[PDB]
C-alpha cells in the first residue's frame, strides 16, 4: 500500500553525533556487543520509541512507559504460544502427510560442562523451506545416554502436539547416543560431520602432513602454557562447525601469525618445536582446505534444498583433489588420501535419500547416476506410502497416539477436455517417474528446484509431493547452528542466561518471524 | 527518580501495549537478554531517541542515524584512547 | 511483519447506531451514493480520522484539519506526476520491445453531446499483467474525424513521453474513424463489438424473431410517450456494453415486467402492440443470450489474459447454437443464423494475433487448430522481429523520435554444465517452435497460462517473450470500462464534475494503485 | 465557526500532511469529486469518526462499525418513511 512515497527525515549533524554518542554510552555502561546497536529487532524498537517522542513530546516518563525484564519473558512467552495454536495444525499435517524432517543438533560446551541438543522441524509450504526451530536443550553430562536422549526429543515433539514421530526423517551425526536414541526411526547421516570426518581422518593417514600438524599442536600447546594464546588469533571463521574443524583452525593460527611464532619461540630458547614445519607446506593445506570452505556452507544452508547438491559435493571434492604433477609429494599423497576417504567415510555413509534427491534435481538427470534401479524402487515405495498414509487416515487408522488430520473458466471454455480429466484415472507412480526420468531441463543460475517442482505439481500429482518434502530434509544436522550461535549470549553468561523454556520460547519465535513475518 | 510538582508524561494504554511489544520482539529478533531494557545506558539512550522524535517527528530515517557495530566499535575506542 | 496478532476493538451498540446515522447524514445532506461508505479509499480514510482522534482526542479543529477541494486536486495532479516518473522507464521500455499493446474505448454520449475515448496501457511484469489507464478524453462531435483521432492518440501517449507508436498493438471496435486514425498502425478489431454485431445481425435477420423485436421496440417507443419508461425498469446488467446489447436489455425489460406490461397497454387501449408476441419465445431468446454473458465477460478482463480464449469463445457460441430437435422453429432458425455469422462477422474480422494467442495456451496444443503453419511463420517473424529491435536499439537506431532504452551456486556445482551452456549458441527460432509445439500440458482449473511461459522462459527465451507479450493483448475494446463506468460521477454531472487534465491524472494514478500498490 | 476562549486543537505539520493524502487517495481510489471533502454532511460524519477514536483508540474494527450500502439505503429509506 505504498500510494505514497514516504520520504525520512535526515537529522542534523550535532543530532547524529549525539546519537553516537548515546550508543557508545549504552554499550559500554551495559556491557553490550556493538552489534546490538544493528539488530532489526532494535532498529524496530527505536522507531517506535521516535513516533513515541513525536506524539508526546520529550518529557514522557520513561521508567514507567519501560516494560521491565519481568513482563518481557511473559509477553515471549505468551506470544510463542499464540504462534504454535496458530500453525499447529500446519506443523501436524506435515508430519502425517511424510512431509517433516528434524534436524538434531548436538554439541559439548567444556566452560558450562553441558551438552546442548538443538531440534529443528524442516518441511515445505509450496515452493518455500519452512525451518522451525522447537528446542535447545542444555543436558547434563550424565543424562545423555540414549535413552535420555530419545526421552528429551519425544518431550520437544509432545510440546507442539506431535505425539507419533514414525514418519519424520531425522538428520544428526554418527555420535553413538544420538544414533541409538532413533534405531527405531528414518535417520540421516550428517554432510556437515561427514566431509569433516573425510579432512582429519585424511590429514592422521597422511604421515608426512600429520608430522608437521603435530609439531603445529606442540606450538600452540606451549602458546597456551605461555599465556599468549592471544598471540595466536587467526581472522579465519569456518563455514565448518567449530567441534570439526580442529586442523584448518589451527593451522591458519600459526599461518597468520607466523613472524610473530618464530620470534617467540626464540626468545623463548623452544626453537625444536617448529622443526619439521614447512610453511610453504602449511600455506598449500590452508589453501586447499579454503576450497571446501564453500561446500560446508552449501551444505548447511536450510532457506534453500541442500540435499540434492551432497552428490554433487563429493564430486567437488575429486576434482578439488584431483591429481596435479605441480603438486610436491606431500600434497599429492593428501589428495589421493582425501579421494580414498571420501568413498570409504562419506559415500559409504550416505542413503538412498541422498542420490534421490539428486536425481530430484533436473538439470542433472543426464549426467551419470549408478542407482537409478534403486532411486525407482524407493521412489515407488515412497508414492505408495504416502497413498497409504491417506487411506488409513480416511478411516481414523494411522495412529493409535496421534490423532489424525460458477463454473471454473477452464471448464466454461475446455467442456470437452474438463469432462475427460474427469473421467481419466489419475496417472500411475511408475508412470510419472517414467515421465519425468526424460525430462530435459536446462541449468541456469537462477534455477530454483522447488519452483520446478511446484509448477510441474499437476503433471506431477504425486512424484511431485515425493520430491518437495524430499528436498525440503537438510543436509546438515547443524543447519539451525547460526540461530544458535547468535543465542550464545543468553543461554549461557550469568548475567544474560535466560531460562530453558523461555530460550525454547525465543528460539521457536524467532524462527517464526524469519519464516512467516517477511 | 523523585517526582516533582509538575509531572513526566503518561502515555496511553494503547502506547504502553505497544511499547511491552516492540521489546519483546527485540529481544527475540536480536536475541538479548530481558535484562537488558532494565540497564542505565540504555533509559539514557532511550530518553535521546524520545527528544529525537519531539523534535523531528515520526519520521525519521533511523537507519542513516544509527552507527554500524564498527564505526560504533570505533568511537568507543577512540573514546577509550582519550585517557593519554 | 505481523508478529502481533492485532485485534480491533468492536465499538458499542449505541456507537454503531450513530455510525449509521452519521453516515445516512452525509449521503443524503450532501448527495452522494450509498456505495461511497463501501470504497476501500472511504474506509482507509475514516480509519485515519479515528487515528487521529486516538491521539488528539474530540476537541480537534476539523475545519482546519481537513485539505480543502484545490489542495486535494494539486495533490492528485502531483501525485500522478510523481509516479508517470517512477514508471516511466517501465513503459518505455514495454512499447520499445514489442510488449505493448493499447485499448481504445469509444462511446457517444449524446446526454452531454460528446465522444468519449478511453486509452488503456497493457504490458506484462513476469506473470503479472498491467493495466494502465492513459487517458480519456472527452471530444466534440465536430471534432472526432480520424485526423483528431489520431491527434488525441498521439497526445495522449506523448503525455508518457512515448513519441514512437509503432510496435504498440491498438484494439479497437470497427467504428470508421478510429479504424481509418490507425491505418498506418497493428490494430486488432474487438471482440466484444464482433460478438454484438454476431447477436445483432442474427436477430435481424431471422424475421420470425425479428417481428416481435419491433413489436417490442413499439411497447417501449409507448412507454416512453407515456412517461412510464420507469415501468420497463429490469434488474439485468449485462457484461455487453450497453452501446452493443440494445436487444438483449429490451428484451427483459418486457419479460421482466411482462403482467405490468399487459395492464398498461390495456387500460391505455393500445392492446395493437402486444400482437405477435409470444411471451415463451421471448423467454427462450433472454435464456440463450443469457448464456452469452459468460463470454463477453471473460474476452473484457484486463487482470487476466483473454485474447487466447477468443477462439474457444467462438467453439462456445456454435454449442450453445447447437441443433436441438426440442427447439421450435423460430429458435431453430435464430441458431443458425447466429452460427453463420459467428463465420462471416467474427471469424472473418479475428487476425493471426487471436489464432496465436489460442496456439499459446498450451493445454490446447493438441486440439483441432488450422492455421499451424501461418502461426509458425508468424512467431519466426515476431521472434526475429525482436531480435531486430534489439540489434537497432544497441545502435541507438531504433528510432528518430524516440530514445531508446563470488560464482554461482550452480556453476560451484555443476562447472561441466556450466561452461557447456557458456559455449552452446542459443537455441534458434525454429528450434523453441518445434520443442513448445510438442509440449503436454495438463489442463487444470487452477492453470495460468503467464505462469507456465514465465517459468518455461530459460527454455524459450525467444518464445516466451513473444507468448507473454501476445498473450497481455486484451481480447476487448471495452478492457477498462469497469474503471470508466466508476468515473462517470466526475466526469459528467456538473457540480462533481472534474476538469479534464485531473480526470487523467486520476484515472491513471487509481490504475498505478491498483497494478502497484496492491 | 466563531473561536471561543478555549480554542480547537491544531494538529502537527505532519498530521496535516497525512491528511491532504488520506483524502486524496480516498477520491483516486473510489472516484469522488474533490468537492466531497467541503461537504457539511461530510464534516459532521469526519468529526463523529474523530470522537469515536477518542473513545476507543487507534485500533477500532472499522469495517464492522460501517454499515453497508444496502443497509444504509435502507435506513434512509426508512428514515424517510417516518413522514408518515
Amino acid at each position: 500500500s505504498h500510494m505514497q512515497s514516504r520520504e525520512l527525515k535526515t537529522v542534523s549533524a550535532d543530532c547524529k553525533k549525539e546519537a553516537i554518542e548515546k550508543c557508545a554510552q549504552w554499550v559500554v555502561r551495559d556491557c553490550r556487543p556493538f552489534s546490538a546497536v544493528s539488530g532489526s529487532g532494535f532498529i524496530d524498537m527505536i522507531k517506535f520509541f521516535i513516533k513515541v517522542k513525536a506524539e508526546y513530546g520529550e518529557h514522557v516518563n520513561v521508567e514507567e512507559l519501560l516494560p521491565s525484564p519481568i513482563t518481557l519473558s511473559r509477553k515471549v512467552t505468551s506470544d510463542a504460544k499464540e504462534k504454535k495454536a496458530l500453525i499447529g495444525r500446519e506443523i501436524k499435517s506435515a508430519v502425517e502427510k511424510d512431509g517433516a524432517s528434524a534436524t538434531i543438533d548436538l554439541w559439548t560446551d567444556n566452560y558450562i560442562k553441558r551438552n546442548f541438543l538443538g531440534v529443528t522441524l524442516h518441511y515445505h509450504e509450496n515452493n518455500e523451506l519452512r525451518d522451525l526451530i522447537l528446542g535447545l536443550k542444555s543436558l547434563d553430562f550424565e543424562r545423555s545416554t540414549a535413552e535420555n536422549i530419545y526421552k528429551k526429543l519425544k518431550a520437544i515433539f509432545s510440546q507442539f502436539n506431535v505425539e507419533d514421530l514414525s514418519s519424520i526423517k531425522f538428520v544428526t551425526d554418527r555420535g553413538a547416543n544420538v544414533v541409538k536414541s532413533l534405531a527405531n526411526n528414518i535417520r540421516i547421516n550428517c554432510s556437515s560431520h561427514l566431509l569433516s570426518n573425510v579432512l582429519e581422518n585424511s590429514f592422521e593417514e597422511t604421515p608426512e602432513l600429520n608430522m608437521p600438524i603435530l609439531a603445529c599442536k606442540n606450538i600452540v600447546k606451549y602458546f597456551k602454557k605461555a599465556n599468549l594464546q592471544h598471540r595466536l588469533r587467526s581472522s579465519l571463521k569456518s563455514e565448518c562447525p567449530t567441534r570439526w574443524n580442529s586442523t584448518y583452525t589451527m593451522l591458519r593460527s600459526i599461518l597468520d601469525n607466523w613472524e610473530s611464532v618464530i620470534q617467540i619461540l626464540s626468545e623463548a630458547g623452544e626453537t625444536q618445536r617448529i622443526v619439521h614445519i614447512n610453511k610453504s607446506i602449511i600455506q598449500t593445506m590452508v589453501n586447499i582446505l579454503d576450497g571446501f570452505e564453500r561446500i560446508f556452507k552449501e551444505l548447511q544452508t536450510c532457506s534453500s534444498p541442500s540435499l540434492c547438491f551432497v552428490v554433487p559435493s563429493i564430486l567437488k571434492v575429486k576434482e578439488i583433489c584431483s591429481p596435479d604433477v605441480g603438486d610436491v609429494a606431500d600434497i599429492a599423497k593428501l589428495k589421493v588420501n582425501i579421494i580414498k576417504n571420501v568413498r570409504i567415510i562419506w559415500e559409504e555413509n550416505l542413503s538412498i535419500w541422498h542420490y534421490t534427491a539428486f536425481f530430484f534435481y533436473p538439470p542433472a538427470l543426464h549426467m551419470q547416476q549408478e542407482k537409478v534401479a534403486q532411486i525407482k524402487e524407493f521412489c515407488l515405495s515412497k508414492m505408495e506410502d504416502l497413498e497409504l498414509i491417506n487411506r488409513m487416515s480416511s478411516f481414523n487408522e494411522l495412529s493409535a497416539t496421534q490423532l489424525n488430520q460458477d463454473i471454473s473458466t477452464t471448464s466454461f471454455f475446455f467442456p470437452q477436455l474438463t469432462q475427460n480429466n474427469s473421467r481419466e484415472p489419475p496417472v500411475c507412480p511408475s508412470d510419472e517417474f517414467e515421465f519425468y526420468r526424460k525430462e530435459i531441463v536446462i541449468l541456469s543460475e537462477d534455477f530454483k528446484v522447488m519452483e520446478w517442482w511446484n509448477l510441474n505439481s499437476k503433471k506431477y500429482p504425486k512424484l511431485s509431493k515425493l520430491a518437495l518434502s524430499l528436498l525440503s530434509i537438510p543436509a546438515s544436522s547443524a543447519a539451525s547452528e547460526r540461530t544458535f550461535s547468535l543465542a550464545g549470549n543468553i543461554i549461557t553468561e550469568k548475567r544474560n542466561r535466560i531460562g530453558q523454556q523461555t530460550v525454547d520460547s525465543l528460539l521457536f519465535l524467532n524462527s517464526f518471524y524469519k519464516n512467516f513475518c517477511k | 527518580s523523585h517526582m516533582q510538582s509538575r509531572e513526566l508524561k503518561t502515555v496511553s494504554a494503547d502506547c504502553k501495549k505497544e511499547a511491552i511489544e516492540k521489546c519483546a520482539q527485540w529481544v527475540v529478533r536480536d536475541c538479548r537478554p530481558f535484562s537488558a531494557v532494565s540497564g542505565s545506558g540504555f533509559i539514557d539512550m532511550i530518553k535521546f531517541f524520545i527528544k529525537v522524535g519531539a523534535e523531528y517527528g515520526d519520521h525519521v530515517n533511523v537507519e542513516e542515524l544509527l552507527p554500524s557495530p564498527i564505526t560504533l566499535s570505533r568511537k568507543v575506542t577512540s573514546d577509550a584512547k582519550e585517557k593519554a
